[PDB]
Formats: structure tokens, C-alpha cells, sequence
């Protein structure tokens, strides 16, 4: 009975949080009135690892939805599994974050982190044995990149041996709303490499390419982005959610994902990335090749200018499991070059028989690559293009900050890509 | 009659244990709710198969065997399966937060929670006993709690029961079936530790029953089950002589002695024959020198490697089924002028060799054809050393980078207790060798 | 090829077959080894929250 | 696309079947520690026999067969020579040895003394796996203070013109399924003194042909497929890949002395022989051909000699 809290802070925390629970809630077979109504034995298998059970058999998610100010979760409660969610489980402000990442750390939010942590209090006190926690927030703004740094070092600092597990959304100029999201980047990376076990680094540069060359969007929207965002973690949390021969936990991913503290950084991925040929059927073979293609990474790093240090495979659907060891297996030999040779045996694979809505199956990739320096690498290029001239850090300083906070923050980023080339070049 | 405790430890342990307790049931007809018919004797007895089941006032019949789990979710399907009426809960033990595939976890950080709830279940099944042989201990290298606790309770036997034998069935790890890349990591940490507490440990490789299961049974994608229903065999015709009226391995003492010369070199290699397919109907039966002589083909050996360049310590052939003693001595003396079988030079050229008439009993609806004879051959031989060889090198391209080290000392361990154990292996592959070379 | 221990009963039969002769640590010691990486485990998360009160 | 790793790159035959796997064009070679190999050529010396075989979704191919040195040693070959039922009834083939220790000293001495007291030849060659030649035992015994003493051909086969000595050097090839394949090409080293240095078998038939009347296949060849069926058969219980988690091949260097009566011994077996300089390019295709491509095939006669036995 090992249950998780989920927590979705800011607009792109919310946005994707709710199409994560809108998606799964399918997948489970609970209806927007939080009912059972599947037909199958795994769906509710392991329901309580994302779900409580109110009276009436109902499903209520563990779910806890903060943002600074209230417009975004007055839209996650008019929508589609608005109702779904714990009235109680709703904490916001007023005043917004101005895409501030001081604001949401140090001035605006700690007014409201403390009702944030009672509720985390609430639901964590009534779990069988709480396995930690996942965030959905970005890093370019201000309430999901601020304050949930700062509410994931105080959950740290009450939670100290439990699991921190966040889904960072990376900015880019491709999808940019201002320009000081490299600031924003930066001081949070600065804040994940310290204070999280897990970060699946979901960058916006790669959700827009691949909304734009492979499913041919000319004018992709956030919707178009959050459906790729939706399909990443539903595969990478479906071996946490299903029962099957590898039954996984945030604790089991972490030790075996991350051979050195701070390069707990991954890159998704996921197969079939399909233009609507939604009817037609993906081999085992064409799922495993396009998993490990770069147009289906979603952190906008080429793989092939790194080494994998682990990788993660899950596989949904009905398949012949000896043909997905084959394709795994065949993958490695291929390319072996590509996997450090003081892992031994560093890829493993897991079949769940189940597909996500609309698809006979598919594929989700879980890497740790030292190619996510690349991804490092941009925001810092970004962040040092302003800070030589202390372009736009009167927003910063006038709610207290300091310049050797950002000096500071740009130096372990640095460190950071200079330790992932270290493994790369071991 | 002396009584045998069995312990199941982590999930490899668990669900090898439900199919051993449950092919053990069918061939001593014991049904699901406990009830052996045959049995005269209402609420006692001290018959051979008192050795692994006691008898309650009503007839049923409850295996002396205790599981234990850092996580519920596993033991969860004893108290549901078919045989959930053979225990009671007491012998079932689970925890909140397993090890989660981390040695120092199961070892220091839970399983000193629980270690004295274990203890204390133990002891309550100890007292019932009017003579306790020792102790079979089920688990695996590379998980968790089959690491971290198994060590932590094997040092915790020796001090409560001294005079104790304590035997291993160890799941040795392979990638094809494998859950975590710091396996190699805990097998060699809880076989360090647990080392001078076994009197003897019979090794399974995955490896090996992954392609009996493929090649032998013609299952595409072996799962657990498929493996467990191979391995509850083996561990079958081992523990049989305990089971049932014999006169060789009648107790876990005769183990050492017809075994193991030198207490380290304590991993005998385990060879069985046949592994026929169920879904081949027309099957034609092997005869004692046949399958006497596949106990020396590597195919069908429970960890892959080369008896010919090695040396035998100690050898035993356990026949079950339609065996007469001049059929296996004849087939030994066919197999000697064309097999490469060396002894060391302070030891017999020898086997013995024992036969239960009573042939092998296969699950109903297994993938394991029902057969006329078979034989587990017990060999100590030095070429096991090659699996040692195989971690201990996969044990130092992790630790030369220090990799997953973090998380050990992360719960408690020092970074010196690695070392301190790489050196033991060490020391293990130099014993062997000093052995056969 | 010598046959001996020749052992006969109703369930099967044992004998032995020979061609070539031949030519703890106590409760306290274990104690405090898991009560040293209790107090490691300790110590290591006491810095932790020592740093995150600064 | 096939994977191989080279580990002797001291190797002239192998260095030559390296550089012709990746002239297909369909082989690939890894650093020397990549485990996700097909093929390993490996070392001499301590070769991981026990890490073969165990990789996931890979055939594992290498060039040595473990426990081929019980063959390639001398005083192994000696002592399997002397104790295999297959062999110790027959090696009139093989020249008359002992194995000394720095133990067979009596029974050396026991034939030795037979010889002086019949005034027979009594001179032995000493060596192990610097040599010495003497007719006095006391020589030989401070000589070596693990060494083999041999008899020495006092009565060679002497090529004409030029009174010279010589031996005679066939390559064979042992593939994963114990076929053994004689190279069609030898190599005679000439001492060049009476009693470059190089004549093949061409000229060496010619000789015979022309000098003595007979044919190398009749006078000696025979006699050369005979001994290296009688060593390979002997070990292959012991050394075979047939049902094992790896497989193995080997390339063998036999080295025979011909004595007066045209009669063929044996001197060694070598377990990593060069080749002939002129020979290397076809027998390293031919290594390639019936021993690797025929474990992993790629997208007409034979240079081999296929000995048969059952
Ligand atoms: N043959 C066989 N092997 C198993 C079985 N279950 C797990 N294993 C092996 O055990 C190893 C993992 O150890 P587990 O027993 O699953 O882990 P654990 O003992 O429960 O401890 P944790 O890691 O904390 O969960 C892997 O190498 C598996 O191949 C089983 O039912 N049969
Ligand atoms: N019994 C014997 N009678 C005559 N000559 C002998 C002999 N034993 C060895 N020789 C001589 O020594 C040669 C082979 O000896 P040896 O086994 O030492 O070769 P070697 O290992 O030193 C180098 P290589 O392996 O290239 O032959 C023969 O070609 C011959 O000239
Ligand atoms: N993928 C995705 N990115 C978003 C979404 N909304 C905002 N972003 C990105 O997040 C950054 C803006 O942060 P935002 O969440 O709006 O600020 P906050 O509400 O103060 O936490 C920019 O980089 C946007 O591109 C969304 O719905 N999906
Ligand atoms: C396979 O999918 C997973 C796996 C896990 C656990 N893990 C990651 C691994 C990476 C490499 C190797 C080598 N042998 O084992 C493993 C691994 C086991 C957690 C998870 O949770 C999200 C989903
Ligand atoms: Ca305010
Ligand atoms: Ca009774
Ligand atoms: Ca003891
Ligand atoms: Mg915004
Ligand atoms: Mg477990």
C-alpha cells in the first residue's frame, strides 16, 4: 500500500497535472464523477498507489493543486475531471508570481507554502506507507518554478526520507512567454540537483520540433504540446500503476536510474509520435527503433553525442514479449558504443499489457543520458547572454535577491554539465 | 524424527516457496485445506514427512515454514492462493517499505525493524519442535530484502541456533529476468556476510532455468512461473531424502558431510534431467543411462559452466522413478570411459547415490511432462567458481566508478564494508582455484 | 567399481559407488555494527536538515 | 551486422582476419572490453572462458578452444601421449620422451642405460614449453637442473642438394563443430647447413618425384593426416563446444620430422602459430570462411583438406 502525492503547482504544473489525471482516469476505468466502471482486473490493481477511496466506491486522486493566483485552477475545475478532484486539495493565492522566480521562492509564495504543506500534511497522514512525491511544474515562469522549489525543500526537510519526483518543464525560446526564463531555469535547476531524486526533463523546444516537423503542426499550441506531456507520463508512470512482472516504485527507479547523486536528470521518450495512420499497426521492431530516435526524445538532446547511463523501457499493449527482449537486445548490440561499459547490463524492459487510449501499442523511454548536458548547456548559453550585462535582474533584486544567488546558480549548473561529460568521457 | 524449518525471504524466496509447499502437497497428498487422507496418525506422528509438516488436533497438516517480506504484495498471494488454508497468519510476515533492490536497506535500515518479530515466529515454530535439524533458507542475490535481510537473519541463526544446520537456495542473478543493475552489487555484499553462516548453499542461475524453459519446454518468454515450476522440482528432489524414507541426506548434517570437504567451497553444482514438454504428447521415455549421462551435459546444469575444467570434490546422484541400482552403475561405468570427470587427489573418484521409487510429481496443467525416472546430480565441483568470476567482474566495473554506491551509504553502509567484501570474493576465487588448478 | 552402504527400504534405495581411491560473531558484536549505520544514517540526515535550516 | 573484439594484437593471423571482417563490411569491431561481442579474438594468456556465453541475444565465437594447451605444451602432449588409451597403444609416431622435473628420472635412465649398454645411438634432445643435445645423460639432467627429454633424430631425412635438415609445418583448423581442416599449403624450413630456409610443398613433391620416386601425399602426407586425426580425436571429449553456452574454433601449427625412412614424427603442436608469408592471405580467407562466416553468415574449392572422423 505504498500511495504517492501528487502535487501540480503553476499554469503548466496544472495544465499538464490535469491532463495527467484526465488521462490515467481513463486508463483506470474511473469516470469525471470518480466511479468505477472498467472491465478489467488491472486497472484497479494498484489504484491506491495514485488514488484514495471515499465512501460510495468512489476514487478520489491524491492530488494537490497550488498556483499564486486563481485563474489556471478555475479552469482545472470547470473542466473535464474538474469534479474529480478534493475540494480541500485546492490552495491559491491572489496576487501571481510575474513569471518571477523570487516572487514564487521567496516573497509572494512563502505567504501561501504553508497551507500548501498542511494539506500535504493531510493526505500523508493518511497513507499506509507514503512513497514520496511527484510535481508537474515548469521552470520558465514563477509559481511552479519559485514556489515549487521552495515547497519541494521544506517537503524535503519534513519528508526527508521520502522520494522527490518532479516533471520539469524546460523553457525555450521556441515557446517562450518572457524573456527571463533562463533566470527562472537556472535558480530552479540549481534548486532540482539538490532537492529531488527523479526530474524527467521535458523540454519545450522538443515538444514544439516535434509538433512542428514530425506531426506536421505548423502553429503548435500548448494543448498539442500537453498531449505529447499526457502520453510521456502515462508510459512513464505505468509501471508504478499497473501490476505485471516488474512492479515498480519511486524508490526502485531512483537507485537504479541514478549511479551518482546529482545526474538524476532523464530524457523521455515515447513511440508511435503519429499525424492523423492512427489506424495502422506499429511491429515491435518499428516501436523500439523510433523509441530510441531522437524525434522521439522530448528534451531536445541528440543521444548519439552521449552515453546512456540507464535506460528504462516500457512497452504497453498486446505483444509477443519474447519479440520485445529480441528488439531491446538487438538495440544494445547495435549500438553499444553508446552505453557505458562500467554499468554492465544498464537497459532493462517492461511489458504492460494494457495501451493508452487510442493506440494498439506502444512505447515509453526512460534515459539517463549524459546528452541532457546538451539541454543544460542552452539554458546556460541563455542565462550568461543577460547576466554579463545584468539584463532584466532589477525583477529579481527589488524582492531581495542578490547577484551572487544567480552567480551562484549558474555555477552548479555549470558543474552539472561539466560531471555528465566527466561519465561521458569515462 | 527431526523437524526442518523452511524460511522464504524477499519475493524470490516467496513465490519459489508457494511452488515448492505446493508440488511438496501433491506428492505427499496433502490437500489445499491442510487434510492428508493417508495420514492414520490424526494430530501427530513422526513419520518423514513430520520433517516439514506438523498436524493439528483436526488433521491438518501445516508446513513448518515461515515467509518473510519487507512489502506485503507478495505474501498477500500465499494468504490468497490456493493453499491459503495450509498456514496460519502468524507465519506470515510483511513489512511497510521494502529494500527496494538496496542491500543496505534490507539489511540496516528495515531489517532492523523486523528482525526480532522474525525471530520471535521462528522461535514459536523451534518450540514445537522435538528436535530441529536446521534451517533451508529461499531467496535471491540481487534483491533487496534477498539480500539484506537473508545476511542479517543468517547471522542472527548462528547466535540463536548454534548448533543449527542452515541450507541455501540462492536465486543467482541474470539480466534476462533480472529488476535492478545493482544485483551484482548485493550478491556479493550478502554472500560476504553470509558466508561462514550457511553449511551449504545450492546455487540457481536464472540464466540456466530461463533457457531449459526455452529450449526444453519450447516457452517463448519464460515468466516466474514457468522458472519457479522448474526450480520447485529441483528443490524437490533435494529435499526428498528429508521427506520421505531413505538412507542417504536423511539430515541437513549428511548434506555437509557428503558435500562439503572445505566449509567455504559450500556451493555444490545441481544437474537435472529430464525436462520434457508437456505439450508433446508423444514422448519417449529416457532411460537411466541417458539421463544419467545428461548430468554431465553443461545444458542441463542449474548455473552455466564447464565441469571438465574443474575438479569434483563430492558427487551425488538423486534418482527418482523407475531406478534399480545395477542400471545407474552400469550407466556410471559407460560414463566414466567417455566423460572428463576429475577429482581432487585427497578424495574418492565416487558417487553416491540414492533412489526414491516414487517418481517425480508435476503440477497439474504445468509445462512439465510427467516422466518415468529422473536424477538431480549434486557435484561439487571448483568450475562453479566461473559464476563467481562472472560477479565478481561485473561487481568491479560498477565499483570502480563508485557507481549506486551512494545509495548504501546513503542507508548506513561504509564504502570500506564493498572492499571488505570484493576482498572475500577474492579470497573465494583463490580457494577454488587452489582446489581444481 | 566397488558398490557399498548398500541401504534397502519399501520407499527406494541408497549405496555408495567407488572406481579410484584417493592419494561467531556474538549478538553484541552484531549490535553495534547496525546501531554504527543507524547513528551514520542519523548524522547524515541531521547535516541535511542542518543545511536546509540555513 | 556482426560485432568482434580483437585482444592479441600481437596476433599476425588474426590481425590479417581482422582486417578481412571488416573488408566485408559487415562486421564491426568494438573496444577490447565490450562484452556485446559475436566474435572474440582473443588472448593467449588467461583467456575469460568463464564470461563467454552469457550475454543476452548474442552467438559468442572464439578463436581458442579451452583446453587445447594440454596439446600445445610439451610436456602436456608427453603425458597425454603416455596415459590416453587412444594414443599410448600406438605413438610410434611420436619420438621417445620423458617428463623430468627441476617425475620420470629412473625410467629415462633405465632406457638410457639399455642404449649405451647396447652401444645403440643414445643421444636426446632436452627442452621445455634454450635447448640442449647430448649423448650423456649427466648433461641433459644439469641442463634442465618443468623440461621433456627427447629422442633426436639421429637418422633425419636430408634434402638434396646440400645435406640439409628439415621439418615440416601444417596448419589446421578445428571449427565449432569439430571438423578438422588440414590447409592444402605446408611449409618446409630448411637448417641451410649440412648434418629463405623455406620450400613448399610443390617443389618438396617434385623432389621426392624425382629424387626417391614417390609422392609427398604417398610417403608423408598420409602419415600427417594420421597424427593430427589421432591428437584431435584423442582431446575432443574434453575440449569440444558442441553443447555448450559458447563455441569454439582454433588454428593449429603441427610441426613433424621425417626421418631417412620416410617415416613421419611428431615434434609440437602450436596453439597460436604465424603462417607462411606468401600463405597469409589465403588461409586467413579461409579462416573466415569455414570458421567464422560459417557461425554468422554474410550477404568454388577448398584450401582445406577436411579430415574425417566419426
Ligand atoms: N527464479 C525466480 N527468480 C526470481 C523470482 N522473483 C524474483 N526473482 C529474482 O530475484 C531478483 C530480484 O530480487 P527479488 O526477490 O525480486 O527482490 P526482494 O528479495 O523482494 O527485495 P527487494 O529488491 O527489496 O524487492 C531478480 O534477479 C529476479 O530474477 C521468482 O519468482 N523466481
Ligand atoms: N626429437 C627431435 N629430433 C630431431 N630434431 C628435433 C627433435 N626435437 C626437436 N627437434 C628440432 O627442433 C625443431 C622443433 O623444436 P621445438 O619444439 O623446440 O621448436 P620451437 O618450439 O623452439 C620453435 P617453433 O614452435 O616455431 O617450431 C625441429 O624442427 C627440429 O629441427
Ligand atoms: N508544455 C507546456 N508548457 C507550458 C504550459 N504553460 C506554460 N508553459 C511554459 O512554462 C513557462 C511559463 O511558466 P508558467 O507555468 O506559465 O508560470 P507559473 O504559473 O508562474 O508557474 C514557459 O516556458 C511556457 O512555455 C503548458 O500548458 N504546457
Ligand atoms: C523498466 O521500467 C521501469 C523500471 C524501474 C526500475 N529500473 C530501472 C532500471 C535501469 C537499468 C536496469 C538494469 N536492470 O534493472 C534495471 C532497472 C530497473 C522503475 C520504473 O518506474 C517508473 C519503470
Ligand atoms: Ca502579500
Ligand atoms: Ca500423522
Ligand atoms: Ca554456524
Ligand atoms: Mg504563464
Ligand atoms: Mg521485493
Amino acid at each position: 500500500m505504498r500511495e504517492i502525492v501528487h502535487i501540480q503547482a503553476g499554469q503548466c504544473g496544472n495544465q499538464i497535472g490535469a491532463k495527467f489525471w484526465e488521462v490515467i482516469s481513463d486508463e483506470h476505468g474511473i469516470d469525471p464523477t470518480g466511479s468505477y466502471h472498467g472491465d478489467s482486473d488491472l486497472q484497479l490493481e494498484r489504484i491506491n498507489v495514485y488514488y484514495n477511496e471515499a465512501t460510495g466506491n468512489k476514487y478520489v486522486p491524491r492530488a494537490i493543486l497550488v498556483d499564486l493566483e486563481p485563474g489556471t485552477m478555475d479552469s482545472v475545475r470547470s473542466g473535464p475531471f474538474g469534479q474529480i478532484f478534493r475540494p480541500d486539495n485546492f490552495v491559491f493565492g491572489q496576487s501571481g508570481a510575474g513569471n518571477n522566480w523570487a516572487k514564487g521562492h521567496y516573497t509572494e509564495g512563502a505567504e501561501l507554502v504553508d497551507s500548501v504543506l498542511d494539506v500535504v500534511r493531510k493526505e500523508s497522514e493518511s497513507c499506509d506507507c507514503l512513497q514520496g512525491f511527484q510535481l508537474t511544474h515548469s521552470l520558465g515562469g514563477g509559481t511552479g518554478s519559485g514556489m515549487g522549489t521552495l515547497l519541494i525543500s521544506k517537503i524535503r526537510e519534513e519528508y526527508p526520507d521520502r522520494i522527490m519526483n518532479t516533471f520539469s518543464v524546460m523553457p525555450s525560446p521556441k515557446v517562450s512567454d518572457t524573456v527571463v526564463e533562463p533566470y527562472n531555469a537556472t535558480l530552479s535547476v540549481h534548486q532540482l540537483v539538490e532537492n529531488t531524486d527523479e526530474t524527467y526533463c521535458i523540454d519545450n523546444e522538443a515538444l514544439y520540433d516535434i509538433c512542428f516537423r514530425t506531426l506536421k503542426l505548423t502553429t503548435p499550441t500548448y494543448g498539442d504540446l500537453n498531449h505529447l506531456v499526457s502520453a510521456t507520463m502515462s508510459g512513464v508512470t505505468t509501471c508504478l500503476r499497473f501490476p505485471g512482472q516488474l512492479n515498480a516504485d519511486l524508490r526502485k527507479l531512483a537507485v537504479n536510474m541514478v549511479p551518482f547523486p546529482r545526474l538524476h536528470f532523464f530524457m523521455p521518450g515515447f513511440a508511435p509520435l503519429t499525424s492523423r495512420q492512427q489506424y495502422r499497426a506499429l511491429t515491435v521492431p518499428e516501436l523500439t527503433q523510433q523509441m530510441f530516435d531522437s524525434k522521439n526524445m522530448m528534451a531536445a538532446c541528440d543521444p548519439r553525442h552521449g552515453r546512456y547511463l540507464t535506460v528504462a523501457a516500457i512497452f504497453r499493449g498486446r505483444m509477443s514479449m519474447k519479440e520485445v527482449d529480441e528488439q531491446m537486445l538487438n538495440v544494445q548490440n547495435k549500438n553499444s558504443s553508446y552505453f557505458v561499459e562500467w554499468i554492465p547490463n544498464n537497459v532493462k524492459t517492461a511489458v504492460c499489457d494494457i495501451p493508452p487510449r487510442g493506440l494498439k501499442m506502444s512505447a515509453t523511454f526512460i534515459g539517463n543520458s549524459t546528452a541532457i548536458q546538451e539541454l543544460f548547456k542552452r539554458i546556460s548559453e541563455q542565462f550568461t547572454a543577460m547576466f554579463r550585462r545584468k539584463a532584466f535582474l532589477h525583477w529579481y533584486t527589488g524582492e531581495g535577491m542578490d547577484e551572487m544567488e544567480f552567480t551562484e546558480a549558474e555555477s552548479n549548473m555549470n558543474d552539472l554539465v561539466s560531471e555528465y561529460q566527466q561519465y561521458q568521457d569515462a | 524424527m527431526r523437524e526442518c524449518i523452511s524460511i522464504h525471504v524477499g519475493q524470490a524466496g516467496v513465490q519459489i516457496g508457494n511452488a515448492c509447499w505446493e508440488l511438496y502437497c501433491l506428492e505427499h497428498g496433502i490437500q489445499p485445506d491442510g487434510q492428508m487422507p493417508s495420514d492414520k496418525t490424526i494430530g501427530g506422528g513422526d513419520d518423514s514427512f513430520n520433517t516439514f509438516f506438523s498436524e493439528t488436533g483436526a488433521g491438518k497438516h501445516v508446513p513448518r515454514a515461515v515467509f518473510v517480506d519487507l512489502e506485503p504484495t507478495v505474501i498477500d498471494e500465499v494468504r490468497t492462493g490456493t493453499y491459503r488454508q495450509l498456514f496460519h497468519p502468524e507465519q506470515l510476515i510483511t513489512g511497510k517499505e521494502d529494500a527496494a533492490n538496496n542491500y543496505a536497506r534490507g539489511h540496516y535500515t528495515i531489517g532492523k525493524e523486523i528482525i526480532d518479530l522474525v525471530l520471535d515466529r521462528i522461535r514459536k515454530l523451534a518450540d514445537q519442535c522435538t528436535g530441529l535439524q536446521g534451517f533451508l533458507v529461499f531467496h535471491s542475490f540481487g534483491g533487496g530484502t534477498g539480500s539484506g535481510f537473508t545476511s542479517l537473519l543468517m547471522e542472527r541463526l548462528s547466535v540463536d541456533y548454534g548448533k543449527k544446520s542452515k541450507l541455501e537456495f540462492s536465486i543467482y542473478p541474470a539480466p534476462q529476468v533480472s529488476t535492478a543493475v545493482v544485483e551484482p552489487y548485493n550478491s556479493i555484499l550478502t554472500t560476504h556476510t553470509t558466508l561462514e553462516h550457511s553449511d551449504c548453499a545450492f546455487m540457481v542461475d536464472n540464466e540456466a532455468i530461463y533457457d531449459i524453459c526455452r529450449r526444453n519446454l519450447d516457452i517463448e518468454r519464460p515468466t516466474y512461473t514457468n522458472l519457479n515450476r522448474l526450480i520447485s522440482q529441483i528443490v524437490s528432489s533435494i529435499t526428498a531424502s528429508l521427506r520421505f524414507d531413505g538412507a542417504l541426506n536423511v539430515d541437513l548434517t549428511e548434506f555437509q558431510t557428503n558435500l562439503v570437504p572445505y566449509p567455504r567451497i559450500h556451493f555444490p553444482l545441481a544437474t537435472y534431467a529430464p525436462v520434457i514438454s508437456a505439450e508433446k504428447a508423444y514422448h519417449e521415455q529416457l532411460s537411466v543411462a541417458e539421463i544419467t549421462n545428461a548430468c554431465f551435459e553443461p545444458a542441463n546444469q542449474m548455473v552455466k559452466c564447464d565441469p571438465r575444467h574443474g575438479k569434483y570434490m563430492a558427487c551425488c546422484l538423486l534418482y527418482r522413478g523407475d531406478v534399480v541400482p545395477k542400471d545407474v552403475n552400469a550407466a556410471i561405468a559407460t560414463i566414466k570411459t567417455k566423460r572428463s570427470i576429475q577429482f581432487v587427489d585427497w578424495c574418492p573418484t565416487g558417487f553416491k547415490v540414492g533412489i526414491n521409487y516414487q517418481p517425480p510429481t508435476v503440477v497439474p496443467g504445468g509445462d512439465l511432462a510427467k516422466v518415468q525416472r529422473a536424477v538431480c546430480m549434486l557435484s561439487n565441483t571448483t568450475a562453479i567458481a566461473e559464476a563467481w568470476a562472472r560477479l565478481d567482474h561485473k561487481f568491479d566495473l560498477m565499483y570502480a566508478k563508485r557507481a549506486f554506491v551512494h545509495w548504501y551509504v546513503g542507508e548506513g553502509m561504509e564504502e570500506g564494508e564493498f572492499s571488505e567484501a570484493r576482498e572475500d570474493m577474492a579470497a573465494l576465487e583463490k580457494d577454488y582455484e587452489e582446489v581444481g588448478v | 567399481m566397488e558398490v557399498i552402504e548398500l541401504n534397502k527400504c519399501t520407499s527406494g534405495q541408497s549405496f555408495e559407488v567407488i572406481l579410484k581411491p584417493p592419494s561467531d560473531p556474538s549478538l553484541e558484536e552484531i549490535q553495534k555494527k547496525l546501531e554504527a549505520a543507524e547513528e551514520r544514517r542519523k548524522y547524515q540526515e541531521a547535516e541535511l536538515l542542518k543545511h536546509l535550516a540555513e | 551486422m556482426y560485432t568482434f573484439v580483437v585482444r592479441d594484437e600481437n596476433s599476425s593471423v588474426y590481425a590479417e582476419v581482422s582486417r578481412l571482417l571488416l573488408a566485408t563490411g559487415q562486421w564491426k569491431r568494438l573496444r577490447k572490453d565490450n562484452p556485446r561481442f559475436n566474435l572474440m579474438l582473443g588472448e593467449r594468456n588467461r583467456l575469460p572462458f568463464g564470461r563467454l556465453g552469457h550475454e543476452p541475444g548474442l552467438v559468442q565465437l572464439v578463436n581458442y578452444y579451452r583446453g587445447a594447451d594440454k596439446l600445445c605444451r610439451k610436456a602436456s602432449l608427453v603425458k597425454l601421449i603416455k596415459t590416453s588409451p587412444e594414443l599410448s597403444e600406438s605413438c610410434t609416431w611420436f619420438p621417445e620422451s620423458y617428463v623430468i622435473y627441476p617425475d620420470e628420472r629412473e625410467v629415462f635412465l633405465a632406457a638410457y642405460n639399455r642404449r649405451r649398454e647396447g652401444r645403440e645411438g643414445n643421444v636426446w634432445i632436452a627442452k621445455s614449453s634454450g635447448i640442449l643435445i647430448s649423448s650423456e645423460a649427466s648433461e641433459l639432467l644439469d641442463f634442465i637442473d618443468v623440461h621433456v627429454i627427447q629422442k633426436y633424430l639421429e637418422k633425419p631425412l636430408l634434402l638434396e642438394p646440400g645435406h640439409r635438415k628439415f621439418d615440416i609445418r601444417s596448419w589446421v583448423l578445428v571449427d565449432h563443430l569439430y571438423n578438422i581442416y588440414l590447409y592444402r599449403e605446408g611449409v618446409l624450413r630448411t637448417s641451410s647447413e649440412p648434418y629463405g630456409n623455406e620450400m613448399f610443398f610443390e617443389e618438396f613433391n617434385q623432389y621426392l618425384m624425382d629424387a626417391l620416386n614417390t609422392t609427398l601425399e604417398n610417403s608423408i602426407l598420409l602419415q600427417i593426416k594420421h597424427i593430427i586425426r589421432s591428437c584431435l580425436m584423442c582431446i575432443e571429449p574434453a575440449i569440444s563446444t558442441k553443447h555448450l553456452h559458447y563455441q569454439s574454433f582454433q588454428l593449429f601449427g603441427f610441426d613433424f620430422m621425417v626421418d631417412e625412412e620416410l617415416k613421419v614424427w611428431l615434434i609440437e603442436v602450436n596453439g597460436a602459430p604465424a603462417c607462411a608469408q606468401k600463405l597469409y592471405a589465403e588461409l586467413c580467407q579461409g579462416i573466415v570462411d569455414v570458421a567464422i562466416s560459417s557461425v554468422f553468415p554474410l550477404a568454388p574449392t577448398s584450401i582445406f583438406i577436411k579430415l574425417h572422423h566419426h
